[PDB]
């Protein structure tokens, strides 16, 4: 097992990426983190989203480059590995999104990426 | 002339005194462990770890 | 009079009719009407202090602690946490007025409250509420006919926008942007006129993008005949400014093609691996060359792309931006005159949009960048970029400019205006008063009460401006009766004259008609209700 | 009647409502409390604050910055929220003036409370304040002086502005050294406004005077194992490629064979692909290689055998800064060596700063990116030094953008207030009283500046007012001894943009808060 345990705060969700090479983690401070299983280095930490993240979803058709994160900011915001930026965000949710399902993705309100 | 500024607010003086008191307390706490005749301290963490 | 009924039978046996009837409340008859009238009066009296140029603001705090300082009545009532059902009816009435017109969301509540306040003393004298509602409907019909009679027409030509500017200024005069009043009116009028189906058809607000960023000043708010995006050039080393850009809009990520169906590509030999690697490299090179062959100077995607495509775009002098949203893609395509191409193989020169200037804009010591597309040929989309000293005034400016755009849209739909400042209400009250003198006396009380309720707007305007309400209203009414001039209103700004024609206080006739109609129907419903059965 | 004071209750449980008296009272109390809290940290003799977090981390920080003080406080008063947002937006627009704008808004709202007590309608106050703001802005613009033509005069103005900005912070101990530091750092940007190109490294230990601006660049990354640790006349190649189990982006591809010999052959083919990638990179003729992403063991040993120093995991900011300082191009394909330019520097080596090892780029080609090393006795000292440098660099960059300068030390406030008083003296009605209160708040600003120093604020303010009314338009407070003097001679200058923004934002927020006559709260979730 990886059992890395490099984390100052607790882990709301530790979602293993679809690519069998790296893991995606989000701490209790609302910042997501990407770790390489082989090397162990933290590739990049995602700022913003001040309240703690609560769900992590990678892209379903492999494509280990984009993911969506939601937490207590009542936000549904999408990232990108190749730039480390919030490429897309949503505002419909208003209460501490618990779990998110990737279809577009349904979170608890079905969002569509092609039309925002 | 005579009297200068009144300095109505008393909080800054209290803050300075409290800061100095805390620093002096820390210095007095660790004074006993100074020099070749100084002696060690045993510190027990909340988790139960013990360090001398 | 409350809790329902409690009998437990005349034989002592249990008498249960409705589930949980012991913990359910009930109001019957006239007391329910009085409670509803009192609640509506409270709501209207809360609203009336934010009416007119001298009206004050309400500072709304939601459940999360976010603060919204605003003057829009519809916004205030929407953000107001009420529990009384009649208050919810008032909130829905304000929302209805906002949806139908966009302006006058505060006048409707005051008018309905005045109508119900008069209906209270009418009910106290033993008149059936249905008769009061019928009299109110008759008086509302008379007032609407009088408004149509005294209405005046304005020209909605693009060559002469002065009446439109004056109407927008009148709309904005009660908001916090009255410091930038004329500039705000100018940009609202130009934004509406730039994007509008000229043959008196609809105005599509989807093509008016209102964006606000903190910093700067209110005077820095400007109308941009293009699209403002919250993105930037993907590679940090591409130029920040492109002139005479030939824009290529794409919705295909600059990645190797991927079938939608579940697909597995089998590699069974070293030659297969080499062929796949060469296929990847050639796909990247071919897509970049296809983009370049059309002669485009700037490429816009929607789904982002990877490092190889980014460096190829930089290497070939092709500035590009990625992850542009769908609505922003549509706006860019509309403004630049270019089509949206779903894949590189369909990208031709004729599908390229054109922009006179594409620039990246900094915002001081904030690291944030925004893309600007403007100087198009015949751009059919506009962007209003609002700057301010804090987010709260930015939101207020957003809703104020929305009010101005809605008013100009109403002018587009119908070009008949009525002079405001209480002149319209006073003239309608006078018309109702003359009509009531000929009516049989039984509906006369309802019609006179309707006239008195209509007279509340000039009183509220006078009281907000510090003038004595009754004296000012009586003087203005006497002047209107003496000299036939339905343009005399309340001098809220103390300009020295009571004539709103020279003061250029202009209101759309459609707005006043909608106000009167909606208030009358809501009052009719509230009068028709006689029971409440809350749990 | 009233929404709350009615026989029938129209609200949910927990919802509240405050009418004119209560709304104005709460707004004024919140604004005045915020202004009093943030003040006393104003002027050269201002003091710092301790911000103790109540959370699990219990983060500790000492600061003189108004924006950071207002950010990290639990605020329930909505008007206080308005002022906090004002301070944050002021910080975003320009680096300084966060405390001044908040104090000005608080004083304006206090004067508004007095005027309301004097039975003056708030609309009249707002109109008078709009007129006063227009007059004060016109006067301040007319007083502005531009030195952007002469290079020596502009450099002197930049030095004075940096010194004035740093005078109120903890860096005032070594103001001269830190002023030289900030001016050199900003001038090295070659006109660009990119403040992210200046990297501040905080290393514990040493004195605060040990801080310095590196003549080249410093990177906090590591070198590979077998790669050289020292390169002279480096040929930099900055990349953003994979170099880590680099897989074909055809994610539907898989290896499906009938024997392990074919699997071994495919593995050798993958290794050969990586070797060919490294050979293509090396064909550029380079001595150093910086990749944004990770570099795995096989490319690491290939670079080591090639005798090329390869730096891995230099983040987006890192590769951008290296591109800015060395002139290289961030590449991702290496099929065209002649179309990619390479960064260059005289020497790269490893240096020790405290107990950590960093990579040093010396004799850089362009140098449009700076690394400032901060040495301090405590973490709080390092954080405050970083914040003070941020303020100084932001103000210097704004002055580079717009070279117009105005005199500080209360001179601009006195001039604007004198103009406002002149306007009010010729205006009839209560608007004159409103403008007089506006000018009174403008006076109160340097009054607080002098009070923080323990001086005789009343006498100094009276002398400044008399001098400005006489015609001495450059008179200002002299905090060295506590008299008045010529700000032009004494060299207290400020960015015209900063004071204009402070005045306009303060007036705007005061008008926004004053317009409120009712506060309605929804039921909180808790
Ligand atoms: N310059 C003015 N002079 C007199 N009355 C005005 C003036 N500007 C606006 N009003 C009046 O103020 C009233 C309120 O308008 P406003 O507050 O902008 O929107 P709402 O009608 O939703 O309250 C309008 O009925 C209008 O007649
Ligand atoms: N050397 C100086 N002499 C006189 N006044 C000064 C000097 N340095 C700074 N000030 C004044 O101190 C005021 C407060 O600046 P400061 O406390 O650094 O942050 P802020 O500008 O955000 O309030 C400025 O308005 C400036 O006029
Ligand atoms: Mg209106
Ligand atoms: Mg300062």
């Amino acid at each position: 097992k990886k059992s890395v345990a490099m984390h100052t705060n607790y882990l709301s969700a530790c979602s293993f990426t679809n690519s069998d090479m790296q893991i995606l983690t989000a701490s209790g401070d609302g910042t997501c983190a990407l770790w390489d299983v082989e090397s162990g280095q933290l590739l990049q930490s995602f700022h913003g989203h001040g309240a703690d993240v609560l769900c992590l979803d990678l892209a379903p058709s492999e494509t280990g480059n984009t993911f969506v994160s939601g937490g207590c900011d009542k936000k549904a915001m999408v990232w990108d590995m190749r730039s480390g930026q919030c490429v897309q965000a949503f505002e419909t949710h208003e209460s501490d999104i618990n779990s998110v399902r990737y279809y577009a993705f349904a979170s608890g309100r079905l969002y569509d990426l092609r039309a925002d | 002339r005579g009297k200068g500024a009144y300095q109505d607010r008393d909080k800054p003086a209290q803050i300075r005194f409290s800061n100095i008191s805390a620093a002096k307390a820390v210095a007095d706490a660790i004074r006993t462990s100074l020099g070749p005749k100084g002696m060690d301290k045993m510190i027990q963490d909340g988790k139960g770890d013990v360090t001398i | 009079a409350s809790m329902g009924t409690l009998a437990f039978d005349e034989y002592g046996r249990p008498f249960l009719i409705i589930k949980d009837q012991d913990r359910k409340s009930r109001l019957m008859g006239l007391e329910a009407l009085k409670s509803h009238i009192m609640a509506a009066k409270a709501v209207a009296n809360t609203m009336r202090t934010s009416l007119g140029p001298n009206g004050l603001d309400k500072m709304m705090v939601d459940k999360d602690g976010d603060v919204t300082v605003t003057n829009d009545g519809a916004t205030i009532l929407s953000m107001m946490d009420v529990d009384h059902q009649i208050a919810k009816l008032m909130v829905e009435l304000s929302k209805s007025q906002d949806d139908e017109i966009g302006d006058g969301t505060t006048g409707v509540v005051v008018l309905a409250g005045a109508l119900l306040e008069e209906a209270e003393q009418l009910l106290d004298r033993g008149i059936h509420p249905i008769r009061i509602a019928d009299g109110y409907e008759q008086a509302a019909r008379v007032a609407i006919e009088h408004l149509d009679k005294i209405s005046d027409s304005v020209l909605v030509d693009i060559k002469d926008t002065e009446p439109l500017i004056q109407t927008a200024k009148t709309t904005l005069g009660s908001k916090v942007v009255n410091s930038c009043h004329r500039q705000m009116a100018e940009i609202a009028v130009n934004a509406v006129l730039t994007v509008a189906d000229m043959e008196r058809r609809d105005v599509d607000f989807e093509l008016i993008k209102v964006e606000g960023k903190v910093g700067g000043r209110l005077e820095d708010t400007k109308l941009i005949k293009g699209v403002i995006v919250d993105k930037d050039f993907s590679h940090p080393q591409m130029p920040k400014k492109v002139e005479d850009a030939k824009i290529a809009i794409l919705t295909c990520p600059f990645e190797p093609p991927k079938p939608k169906t579940k697909h597995k590509l089998d590699v069974t030999s070293v030659e297969d691996y080499k062929a796949l690697q060469k296929y990847e490299k050639e796909k990247f090179e071919e897509m970049i060359q296809q983009i370049k062959e059309t002669g485009a100077n700037l490429a816009i995607c929607q789904w982002g792309f990877d490092d190889e495509a980014n460096h190829l775009l930089l290497q070939n002098n092709l500035p590009a931006v990625r992850w542009v949203g769908g609505p922003e893609i549509e706006l860019i395509a509309i403004a630049t005159g270019g089509r949206i191409v779903p894949r590189f193989s369909e990208l031709t020169a004729e599908k390229l949009g054109f922009a006179g200037l594409v620039q990246e804009i900094s915002f001081g010591t904030t690291k944030d960048k925004m893309l600007v597309i403007e100087q198009c040929k015949n751009s059919r989309a506009v962007t209003i970029f609002i700057r301010g000293g804090n987010k709260m005034i930015i939101e207020e400016a957003k809703r104020s400019l929305h009010d101005a755009l809605c008013v100009i849209r109403n002018l587009i739909r119908d070009n008949r205006v009525v002079y405001g400042g209480g002149a319209a209400e006073i003239s309608c009250a006078l018309a109702v008063s003359q009509e009531a003198d000929k009516c049989p006396t039984l509906e006369q009380y309802a019609m006179r009460a309707f006239a008195d309720a209509l007279e509340v707007i000039p009183m509220a305007l006078s009281e907000n401006s510090g003038m004595n309400p009754i004296q000012t209203m009586t003087e203005v009414r006497a002047r209107q009766v003496k000299e036939m001039n339905p343009a005399l209103g309340i001098d809220c700004l103390h300009k020295g004259t009571n004539d709103m024609k020279q003061q250029h206080v202009i209101e759309t006739l459609i707005g006043k008609k909608q106000q009167i109609s909606l208030a009358t129907q809501m009052v009719r419903m509230i009068l028709k209700i006689d029971d409440i059965r809350k749990p | 009647a009233s929404l709350s004071l009615a026989p029938v209750n129209i609200f949910k449980a927990g919802a509240d409502e405050e009418r004119a008296e209560t709304a104005r009272l709460t707004s004024f109390i919140g604004a005045i409390a915020i202004g009093d809290l943030v003040k006393s940290t104003l002027g050269p003799k201002g003091m710092d604050k301790i911000l103790l977090s109540s959370g699990r981390d219990a983060s500790l920080m000492v600061t003189n910055d108004g924006a950071t003080i207002l950010k990290n406080i639990g605020v329930d008063n909505p008007a206080a929220k308005v002022l906090v947002d004002m301070s944050r937006v002021q910080d975003d627009e320009v680096g300084d003036g966060t405390t001044s704008v908040t104090v000005l808004a608080a004083e304006l709202l206090r004067e508004a409370e007095s005027l309301i007590a004097k039975k003056i309608h708030p609309q009249t106050i707002i109109a008078g304040w709009r007129e006063a703001t227009k007059a004060a802005r016109e006067a301040l613009l007319s007083s502005a002086v531009d030195h952007g033509s002469d290079e020596v005069k502009f450099r002197q103005d930049l030095m004075n502005i940096a010194g004035t900005t740093l005078s109120s912070k903890l860096l005032t101990h070594h103001k001269d050294h830190f002023t030289k530091l900030a001016v050199e750092a900003v001038l090295r940007l070659k006109g660009s406004g990119n403040l992210e190109a200046i990297h501040i490294i905080k290393k514990l230990g040493g004195s605060l005077a040990d801080s310095y601006l590196d003549e080249g660049f410093l990177l906090d990354k590591k070198i590979g194992v077998n790669q050289p640790k020292r390169i002279e006349n480096a040929k930099i190649l900055i990349a953003n490629t994979g170099m880590d189990t680099d897989k074909i982006k055809i994610f539907g591809s898989r290896v499906r064979v009938d024997s392990t010999a074919k699997v071994a052959e495919i593995e050798h083919a993958e290794k050969e692909k990586m070797k060919e990638k490294v050979e293509r990179i090396l064909k550029h003729g380079i001595n150093c290689f910086i990749n944004r992403q990770l570099i795995y063991n096989y490319p690491e040993q290939l670079f080591g055998a090639a005798g090329v120093m390869a730096i891995e995991h230099a983040d987006f900011a890192g590769v951008e800064r290296l591109a800015l300082v060395t002139g290289g191009e961030i590449a991702s394909t290496f099929d065209h060596p002649e179309l990619v330019k390479l960064g260059s520097c005289k020497l790269i080596e490893e240096v020790m700063i405290g107990e950590d090892k960093l990579i040093h780029f010396s004799g850089v080609a362009l140098g449009e990116a700076c690394t400032i090393v901060l040495r301090g006795a405590t973490q709080q000292i390092l954080d405050e030094a970083e914040r003070s440098l941020h303020d100084a660099l932001c103000v210097l960059a704004q002055t580079v953008k717009d070279s117009r300068t105005v005199y500080g030390g209360g001179c601009s406030e006195m001039l604007m207030a004198h103009a406002v008083t002149q306007l009010a003296n010729r205006t009839p009605g209560k608007e004159a009283v409103a403008m007089e209160s506006y000018a009174k708040a403008l006076r109160m600003l340097p009054t607080i500046i002098a009070d923080n120093a323990g001086y005789d604020s009343a006498d100094l303010v009276a002398q400044l007012r008399a001098a400005h009314s006489e015609g001495n338009t450059t008179a200002g407070l002299d905090m060295r001894e506590g008299t008045i003097g010529d700000m032009a001679i004494l060299g207290i200058t400020e960015s015209f943009q900063v004071k204009r923004q402070v005045l306009l934002s303060a007036a705007e927020a005061a008008e926004v808060i004053l317009r409120v006559d009712n506060i309605i709260k929804a039921a909180p979730r808790k």
